[PDB]
């Protein structure tokens, strides 16, 4: 008896998306084009 | 470290008059780093001790810096780090030295070598023509046990501490500490430094 490791039944991934719009000029960088 | 610390201790009360003129300079450079970064909508930790102000009223504390400079630099770091938080800590990286001044005939052109001042201070001029790579290097990572939710802490020393002859730690990631926890490590909470070889 061994349970499934969590990476087995995924069939999906995750992604991310930063910001450099006027929302950053609203108030308080992470997305300055260095 | 009892007897190898008292002259280190005696220096800690001594050179506070040598930075009567720099105790402003150590804090004024970082209050705007606490104000540029807090109000974005940047300088390293450089503390230029002149050799004159240390030579002007100390001899035994001065003579060791040009004879045996292997017991005497992490003294001056250790006083310097506790005179940064005791100045400024309320807003929520060891401030190593730069050590500029004169030297008195240590302008050894590297066509000549030393036979007597091996492992000493030395001023060297010339031209560089090599300019090798840049590459980061750790000093300390922070392990973490996901089960029971508690971190760990480990330093890995190299040939960069410059003075102490440390037992080397040729491990890359010591995993599975004395528990049954599959270890993690917050690399954002880790710390890194770089090297550059130039001839």
């Amino acid at each position: 008896t061994e349970l499934f490791p969590p990476n087995l039944t995924r069939r999906y991934f995750l992604y991310f998306k930063p910001l450099s719009q006027n929302c950053a000029r609203r108030y308080r960088i992470s997305s300055k084009p260095l | 470290p009892d007897a190898v610390f008292g002259d280190r201790v005696r220096r800690f009360q001594e050179f506070l008059d040598t930075f009567t003129s720099y105790r402003d300079s150590v804090r004024s450079i970082q209050v705007y780093n606490s104000n540029n970064a807090a109000n974005y909508n940047i300088l390293p930790h450089r503390i230029i001790i002149s050799l004159d102000d240390l030579r002007e009223f100390d001899r035994s504390f001065w003579s060791g810096i040009l004879v045996e400079p292997a017991y005497f630099i992490p003294p001056a770091e250790k006083a310097l780090t506790d005179l940064a938080d005791s100045m400024d800590d309320v807003p929520h990286h060891p401030w190593k030295l730069s050590f500029k001044g004169s030297f008195g005939a240590h302008a050894l052109s590297p066509r000549t070598l030393t036979a007597q001042h091996l492992n000493k201070l030395v001023s060297v001029e010339g031209i560089v023509t090599k300019t090798s790579l840049v590459r980061p290097k750790l000093i300390r990572s922070v392990h973490y046990a996901a089960k029971t939710g508690r971190f760990h802490y480990r330093d890995y020393t190299d040939a960069t501490t410059t003075l102490t002859t440390r037992i080397p730690t040729p491990a890359i990631y010591p995993t599975e500490d004395t528990e049954g926890n599959k270890l993690t490590t917050e690399y954002g909470y880790s710390t890194f430094i770089d090297h550059q070889r130039i001839t």
